[PDB]
């Protein structure tokens, strides 16, 4: 039952593959489906044509800010920003899917796909998600990040949507 | 401004 959707990376316009994740709607229901739903784009808004604003190499990929494209905005299917879900799921390792806040129950539309264990997140950043397929993608566009997490090349979510 | 730090 757990919904399934997917990115597919481009570096700058040239396709560089998909990206699927899983999202625990069953343990982070509003979490999940605010992901899910800007996935696929069932508002008008989205994920498509977003891009991963701040990436870190051995860190995360954050992307998820549709609205500036930097980090400062952004917002979810609720208006704006909605509250911490939970604190369940742990940043156990890369794939992990989580979600990039601004302080404590300030989750927006805004999201990072970590690239390795990052465990001093876990009670600050709610997990609900995970790549199930195309983790060697999110490590090829991780190349592309740097120190700051300014990108040398344009990463994009060129496609997506729900797989099932 | 949004996002988690090492």
């Amino acid at each position: 039952v757990n919904p399934t959707v997917f990115f597919d990376i481009a570096v700058d316009g040239e396709p560089l593959g998909r990206v699927s994740f899983e999202l625990f709607a069953d343990k982070v229901p509003k979490t999940a489906e605010n992901f899910r739903a800007l996935s696929t784009g069932e508002k008008g808004f989205g994920y498509k044509g977003s891009c991963f604003h701040r990436i870190i190499p051995g860190f995360m990929c954050q992307g998820g800010d549709f609205t500036r494209h930097n980090g400062t905005g952004g917002k979810s299917i609720y208006g704006e920003k909605f509250e911490d879900e939970n604190f369940i799921l742990k940043h156990t390792g890369p794939g992990i899917l989580s979600m990039a806040n601004a302080g404590p129950n300030t989750n927006g539309s805004q999201f990072f796909i970590c690239t390795a264990k990052t465990e001093w997140l876990d009670g600050k950043h709610v997990v609900f998600g995970k790549v199930k397929e195309g983790m060697n993608i999110v490590e090829a566009m991780e190349r592309f990040g740097s120190r700051n997490g300014k990108t040398s090349k344009k990463i994009t979510i060129a496609d997506c949507g729900q797989l099932e | 401004h949004a996002g988690p730090i090492a």
